[PDB]
């Protein structure tokens, strides 16, 4: 079932949306 | 078990190689007889008194290049230039063979090999200086196994690899226990891309000298990267780091990449990739904090940020990133690259077409480049152009397995209609890469199959129309489920065919 | 998203090349090879002492073939008896 449960959003296409829902700061000179 | 740390290896050495190696003080003879003068390199030790010191008590040449060699460490390499050449001014190596003044040469060599390492700029200037420093050893003593390994790194600095190779098998031939020989061997076959004979010989590198500088263990993992064997490569990686923990962010930047690429291809829910992709975020954000300004963690944080649709601090890191390393062609087509998939979504075709050429012209390696240029064709549409250039890559890189390719030659050849056998052979190798992969394959792709297969099979067409259905599940519409009603009409299944109807 | 999808699977494959700064091969790197004219005949006669056995177990688990067996004598010449 790994084969399955595997395929999800960000296969599908929506790993800039997932991506989009994790935050983080950084120390950016720029 | 045993800890794997440079301890081990320290412990499994004799003692003369554990501490005297590493002394950070030297014992300086004085002229005037048995007195003798220890100075600490932990302190601020001044270049200028020290020389003046050692050429008044004339000490022995090991004892100034062992202090050129602290001062390389030291990061002083003007310094130590200044000790080689006050060394050179000194009265013992006058007064000594040639022997001595060509090992000493042959330090400056090393130096401007050091110099040109550190600041990757003025190469032609300090290779004229540090191959007239080879030459001038090499004339003083010709006998020096040394001064062939210096030719043979010359020679492959200047991309002449046949000659280093030539060279290191005179030294093989003279001795087999040669480490750096073997390093120098196994770097220029995996410039040549021989990637496997090159992993015997850091294989062989490792067992002779576990403590040799460079580190082995790099070129093991990148062998094993070529290799797929990436699992091994993070556990080299992280004994390299155990065995060098300093200086060797370049270790920490690989583990990144590594995980990276185990959180893309190998996270089975969407949660686990969340937590392992904030995790690469948090150690490249960690290995940020000792270098700020490198510009690989830059352009990895690039593809974050424009997924975080923060275009314009993309566009300031891709222009810091030209400007600074604008002789690596790979940071140039990157940053090309990430400044036309911005101008995408401002929708400036012309732009972000001319961005991926500049990326395509500055390194041919890209193939995302490419295959934006593609799309920018067509956004363009240019749909012939389009096709010409793609006809052109796939004939060029018939190996290469670009599935999105592929699918996007079998949709434009099934526009076409009179290319269907291409079509039909791009999209079943894009479905068998899609397979290999474990990638959802697109329904769209079997819908095409289908109408291909109209004219020419009806089965075929409807056991891909029937994959296509199972895939979408619940997503079925009514084109599809008009398109099996009558297959199974046409099929003379008059239950199905109402069942499909109904 | 399908030219995100693409940078997915390539990843960072042609930006390892930068990553090759560990090849390049320097003498005064080393900081017992130089500690005496000849250290480094010392210390490669050093390590002939040690060998595979010496080696740490997950480092032997390192070297990976790209057993001895009790039927495979080593020929000799003389003989015994």
């Amino acid at each position: 079932k790994l084969e399955s449960m595997v395929k999800s959003n960000y296969r599908n296409g929506g790993l800039d949306r997932i991506i989009s829902k994790i935050d983080f700061d950084f120390d950016l000179e720029l | 078990m045993s800890l794997l740390d440079q301890d081990y290896y320290l412990s499994a050495l004799p003692e003369d190689k554990r501490a005297e190696l590493v002394t950070l003080q030297l014992t300086i003879p004085l002229k005037s007889g048995d007195e003798v003068v220890t100075i600490d390199f932990n302190e601020d030790v001044d270049v200028s008194q020290l020389c003046v010191l050692l050429e008044s008590e004339n000490a022995r040449p090991d004892l100034w290049l062992s202090a050129a060699k602290v001062f390389v460490s030291k990061g002083n390499i003007a310094g130590s230039q200044e000790i080689i050449r006050k060394a050179l001014q000194s009265n013992v190596i006058l007064d000594s063979s040639a022997s001595v003044t060509s090992l000493f040469h042959n330090f400056s060599f090393w130096l401007s090999l050091m110099e040109y390492v550190s600041t990757n700029s003025r190469e032609d200037q300090f290779l004229e200086y540090a191959s007239n420093s080879l030459q001038a050893s090499n004339s003083l003593d010709s006998g020096l196994i040394l001064n062939g390994i210096g030719n043979g790194v010359l020679y492959a600095k200047s991309r002449r690899y046949d000659e280093a190779l030539k060279e290191f098998d005179n030294l093989l031939k003279k001795k087999s226990t040669n480490i750096l020989a073997i390093l120098g061997k196994a770097q220029i076959l995996y410039k040549r891309q021989k990637y496997s004979q090159a992993l015997e010989l850091y294989q062989k590198a490792l067992t002779i000298n576990p403590l040799i500088v460079p580190d082995p263990r790099l070129g093991i993992g990148l062998c094993f990267w070529h290799l797929n064997n990436k699992q091994l490569a993070e556990q080299a990686w992280h004994n390299s780091l155990k065995v060098h923990p300093q200086n060797n962010l370049n270790t920490k930047i690989l583990i990144c990449l590594a995980k990276f690429d185990y959180c893309f291809n190998e996270s089975k829910d969407d949660d686990e990739f969340t937590a392992l992709y904030r995790e690469s975020l948090e150690f490249l954000h960690s290995c940020l904090k000792e270098d700020a300004k490198h510009p690989l963690l830059l352009m990895v944080l690039a593809s974050y940020y424009f997924s975080k649709e923060d275009y314009e601090k993309v566009e300031k890191l891709c222009n810091l990133v030209l400007k600074e390393n604008s002789r690596n062609a790979a940071f140039v087509s990157a940053s090309h690259f990430w400044l036309a998939r911005v101008a995408y979504h401002k929708e400036d075709y012309v732009q972000a077409q001319k961005q991926f050429k500049q990326a395509e012209d500055s390194q041919n390696s890209n193939t995302l480049a490419k295959l934006g240029y593609a799309q920018c064709l067509i956004a363009r549409n240019e749909v012939g152009d389009a096709t010409i250039y793609l006809e052109k890559f796939f004939k060029e890189n018939q190996d290469s397995k670009s599935s999105e390719m592929m699918l996007l030659l079998g949709i434009i050849y099934s526009q076409s209609g009179k290319s269907y056998y291409k079509a039909i052979i791009f999209l079943e190798k894009y479905v068998a890469v899609c397979q290999e992969e474990n990638y959802p394959i697109l329904p769209e792709a079997y819908l095409v199959l289908s109408r291909v297969y109209e004219n020419k099979d009806l089965n075929v067409a409807l056991d891909y129309l029937m994959k296509a259905n199972d895939i979408l599940g619940d997503k079925a519409n009514v084109y599809v489920l008009n398109n099996l009603g009558i297959y199974h009409f046409f099929r003379n299944n008059v239950s199905q065919s109402s069942d499909f109807f109904a | 998203r399908l030219l995100s999808a693409l940078f997915s699977k390539d990843n960072f494959r042609y930006l390892m090349n930068e990553t090759s700064d560990g090849l390049d091969v320097n003498y005064l790197r080393i900081p017992g090879i130089i500690e005496n004219e000849k250290s480094l005949g010392k210390l490669f006669s050093s390590y002939k002492n040690l060998a595979i056995e010496n080696l740490h177990p997950d480092d032997r688990l390192l070297l990976v073939d790209p057993s001895p067996v009790f039927f495979l004598r080593r020929p000799q010449y003389v003989s015994d008896g």
